[PDB]
């Protein structure tokens, strides 16, 4: 729900202040999107151990963790190994027993995706759609004529 | 000559090559939709499937996911060309594919689509290229900072021995602001809690709980049908319950009015910052444009700072020149042999330059070592002309 | 490097066995060195300011960078960063009939940012032309504005 | 949700639609203008590349089996066969450079025995560099393979 | 004397110029030892 | 706790950087033990209590 | 190296300061290093000459 100004100082800034005292580091950056999604990038010296370098950022992050909307806490916080560059981008389609661009994104993310990310040191997996979810489309006129709210 | 064949020869890092796999991204103007952008992604998918069969094995389009970031403005198509044997010509090859493809998108369209050889290299180090960034060091906001970036982008293009400079992607689209009069709210008898989790639950979505589906636990989301939240007039439809068991409209306590914000606020090193992706001039190369960009940012208002072969060789080669003489006197004591060999160096290197200055190559990484290998054979040749003759 | 990790990770199993006053406060795990070296004083001469104005600007421009910069275990601050301070008068609370629980709740309602969705929603109706983010409540700015809370 | 005065049972279905759909409808994939989802395996800072993707066995090997009606795998944007080619064009280079040397050896040394020593000299030296670079942590990189050739 | 000094790589031009020297610098010592042990011995053994 | 000790209520924005909001009281109403009585808490039955 | 880095320290924090704000250095390790090197490299050369 949050916009580019909300996330910019309730999640974004709270981390940036509480993201210091770390070994080897030239700079940090940030992108406070309007979709309600922020992603920060710390870049270390060349030849630095990426194993430990993750730890340090993801541990001192979790001191700011309770200075963070409970919407965002129950959502996905993550710390991973970056590589702006895919390689295997496995398409997955249907031919015979037809299904939609939604049915497939669910089965992909309910059988395959969970395994991949873990398997053979995959920094992070991308999902081209979304996993299923019990969706509810609240009608406002039908809320009013019984006297109710969301 | 040898020198002039080298100083004038331009310097790259590593050559961009056809990979049997390229891509091309999309970008629409201020606040376009999923239906408008999908129309463009179709046109791109088609040029590849119809006007490039003998070439494109398979596309893989994606509406709503840029490499700037994401949203309904952005897009991207993942191409996968047909193997190099069936695809023989120079036109068939990717340099030419992303040439008439880019030509088509800047011709029969009304937005922005490009195409690029996947920089085999790493992300960084285009060479004759940049990565500037404009920090706000003082108490200025996003609004005053923006204007300084407009004055930077302006002054570079107002007086470019040029430059090619543009912003990264802060388009700067409007936003439907909703002021809630707080005194009015409680007079009608509503908790501000109940009002907020109405607007956030209805228009934005809300993570309620988790349920079970076919083994795996997934999530439950609450929002509303699309048609009751597409425009600003649909705000009034939502009636919140008030303390005194009776409904109340939004319009009552609301205040509808538009504004001007930005849909992505970048922040470099703890402070606000908007990045600037320019390149070196078509004549100049980096170190020139870099120090000819710092002087333009220093002529900007207060509270606005900044922060961004190789110089490598000059030193590296220096120790090449020192260890030769040592080894040219570890078996060849005199101060006669250690100046013989010393000449075969540019005896051969003049031709190395000349072969690649004539054809379409440059001073890349493979050349830099094709030199030192050529010098190790120059050593060889000469050192025997000496060792035997002494 | 590793020795920090181990203590700061098994610490965060006790984390929810801890007052929520303390959770939203600063928990920290760092590299100790009872011994300063550079202790950079920062004073005023011309445009006079107090021992409070400086501690804020120090801790709103400089301090954040230092701790991060060149492996600084932890930074010390000789004063405090600014904060919207409120001095509750008890006699003026009594003659209107009120408590400090009502002032607190008034700030935890009026002084906040909220996640409002967007026009041209994530799943829209095919053929919508517009897509812009909604703004709602905003985090307050100045003294003035904290004086006009209801 | 409620039971209105006259025992009329208000249900969640009555006030709102309920369909099993995506958790996020922001992005959608069309493999050659045909609906589909999939996976975009991004690398890890430091991972083994043709080893992450080459492993497997897996990838998704035991995810190309129990699939229901119509579900099939398909490969766009793939790094793999570029590796397969650069190795093959350098190991081709290698052998051509031997054969071509074996002629120059004969052209000067009419002795067959003699066009045999240098032919059978560098085969060994090559392998040594594989044994030396493996011992120093280096790989069969794009670089180290032209280093065999150069 | 010209490869290993330029094998003193830097920054993002790390392995890059490094692997370049070393790979072949290794190949020098292996070509020398072979041209000091094998290529000699074999050349005696059976040349003419 | 809110009067004598202080209390971390929320966070507000000041000149870009997010800082904190604190609630306490003027010094002179919490310097000694006699000032405890000054604080009157509301009781269920809409009326004050010392 | 921590204290010698910089460039930084606070180098680009000795610039946009408003009216009157200045930097000043008490309790500082730095110049003790600068001295012990200089008195040993002096020692060194004296020991050669002598
Ligand atoms: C945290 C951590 C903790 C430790 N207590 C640790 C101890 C030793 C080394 C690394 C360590 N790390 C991190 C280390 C994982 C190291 C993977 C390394 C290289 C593999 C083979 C290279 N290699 C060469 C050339 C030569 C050797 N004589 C050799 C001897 C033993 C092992 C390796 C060798």
């Amino acid at each position: 729900g949050a916009d580019a100004k909300t996330v910019q100082d309730t999640v974004t800034q709270v981390i940036e202040q509480n993201m210091n005292g770390i070994d080897n580091l030239m700079y940090m950056s940030s992108n406070s999107d309007s979709t309600g999604t922020v992603q920060i990038t710390l870049t270390f010296e060349s030849g630095t151990d990426a194993d430990i370098a993750q730890v340090q950022v993801q541990n001192k992050l979790q001191l700011a963790m309770p200075l963070l909307p409970q919407e965002v806490q129950q959502q996905g916080v993550s710390v991973e190994k970056s590589s702006s560059s895919f390689l295997m981008v496995v398409g997955v389609i249907n031919t015979d027993g037809t299904m939609t661009q939604e049915d497939i994104s669910d089965y992909v993310a309910a059988n395959m995706k969970d395994a991949i990310s873990r398997t053979s040191g995959v920094g992070d997996v991308q999902l081209f759609g979304s996993q299923y979810a019990m969706r509810i489309w609240m009608n406002p006129n039908e809320l009013n004529k019984f006297q109710l709210t969301p | 000559g040898m020198a002039y064949l080298f100083v004038r020869l331009p310097s790259s890092f590593l050559p961009d090559e056809d990979q049997g796999v390229f891509m091309t991204m999309v970008q629409l103007p201020a606040g376009a939709t999923q239906e408008r952008t999908q129309k463009v992604l179709n046109e791109v998918t088609h040029y590849y499937l119809t006007k490039e069969k003998n070439n494109v094995e398979s596309v893989f389009a994606v509406n709503g996911f840029g490499f700037a970031g994401r949203g309904q403005n952005t897009g991207i198509a993942f191409v996968s060309l047909k193997d190099w044997a069936d695809r023989p010509g120079e036109e068939n090859k990717v340099e030419a594919i992303t040439m008439r493809a880019t030509r088509a998108f800047s011709q029969i369209k009304d937005a922005m689509v490009f195409a690029f050889n996947l920089p085999a290299i790493v992300e960084l180090g285009t060479a004759t290229g940049f990565d500037f960034e404009l920090i706000d060091q003082a108490g200025l906001g996003h609004e005053k900072l923006t204007q300084a970036r407009n004055q930077l982008l302006a002054e570079a293009a107002k007086h470019p021995m040029l430059t090619s400079v543009r912003p990264n992607g802060l388009e700067d689209t409007p936003q439907f602001k909703i002021d809630i009069d707080q005194e009015k709210a409680q007079a009608l008898g509503v908790s501000i809690n109940d009002i907020n989790t109405t607007l956030g639950a209805a228009w934005g979505g809300s993570y309620v709980n988790d349920f079970i589906d076919r083994g795996r636990v997934k999530k439950v989301y609450v929002m509303s049908e699309a048609k009751y939240r597409m425009l600003p007039d649909d705000i009034g439809d939502w009636y919140v319950r008030a303390a005194d068991g009776q409904m109340v409209p939004f319009s009552a306590f609301s205040s509808s009015r538009w504004e001007y914000g930005s849909p992505r606020l970048e922040r470099y090193n703890g402070l606000p910052s908007m990045e600037i992706l320019g390149q070196a001039a078509p004549g100049k190369s980096t170190g020139e444009a870099m120090e000819l960009m710092e002087q333009l940012a220093s002529k900007l208002p207060t509270g606005v700072g900044y922060d961004w072969s190789g110089n490598q060789a000059p030193s590296l080669y220096a120790i090449s020149l020192i260890v030769v003489f040592l080894c040219l006197a570890a078996l060849y004591e005199s101060w006669s042999i250690p100046f013989s060999v010393m000449l075969v160096v540019p005896l051969g290197v003049i031709g190395a330059l000349l072969a690649a200055t004539f054809r379409g190559l440059t001073n890349d990484v493979y050349f830099q070592v094709g030199l030192l290998t050529t010098i190790g054979l120059s050593a060889k040749n000469a050192i025997l002309i000496v060792e035997f003759a002494k | 490097d590793i020795a920090q990790v181990q203590v700061q990770n098994k610490l965060q199993l006790a984390m929810p066995l801890l007052p929520q006053e303390v959770q939203q406060q600063g928990v920290s795990v760092e590299k100790s060195s009872s011994s300063f070296l550079m202790v950079v004083g920062v004073i005023n001469t011309d445009g006079t300011m107090t021992q409070e104005d400086i501690s804020d600007y120090v801790a709103a421009n400089m301090k954040d960078a230092i701790s991060r910069t060149s492996g600084v275990g932890d930074v010390q601050l000789f004063g405090s960063q600014y904060a919207m301070r409120i001095w509750m008068n008890p006699n003026e609370l009594n003659k209107f009939q009120l408590t400090p629980v009502d002032v607190i709740t008034a700030i935890k309602a009026q002084n906040a940012q909220v996640a409002a969705g967007q026009l041209g929603g994530t799943p829209p109706v095919k053929g919508q032309q517009l897509n812009a983010s909604i703004i709602a409540q905003t985090r307050l700015t100045s003294t003035e504005e904290f004086g006009k809370i209801l | 949700l409620k039971v209105n005065q006259d025992g009329s049972r208000v249900l969640l279905r009555d006030v709102a639609k309920i369909e099993l759909g995506g958790e996020n409808y922001d992005i959608i994939a069309e493999f050659n203008g045909q609906p589909a989802s999939g996976l975009g395996i991004k690398l890890a800072t430091g991972a083994n590349a043709l080893d992450t993707a080459a492993a497997i066995r897996a990838e998704l090997a035991k995810m190309e089996p129990f699939f229901p009606s119509g579900l099939k795998i398909v490969y766009p944007y793939d790094t793999t066969p570029f590796v397969k080619i650069s190795i093959h064009e350098v190991v081709k280079t290698l052998v051509e450079a031997i054969i071509l040397v074996f002629l120059v050896m004969y052209l000067f040394l009419q002795n067959f025995r003699a066009t045999l020593i240098p032919t059978i000299a560098v085969p060994v030296v090559l392998l040594g560099t594989f044994a030396v670079l493996a011992a120093f942590g280096f790989s069969i990189n794009t670089l180290t393979m032209f280093g065999m050739v150069l | 004397a010209v490869f290993v000094p330029m094998a003193f790589f830097g920054g993002s031009t790390g392995a890059i110029y490094r692997q370049f020297s070393i790979t072949i610098v290794s190949a020098m010592a292996l070509s020398v030892l072979v041209a000091l042990i094998l290529t000699p011995a074999l050349c005696a053994t059976m040349l003419k």
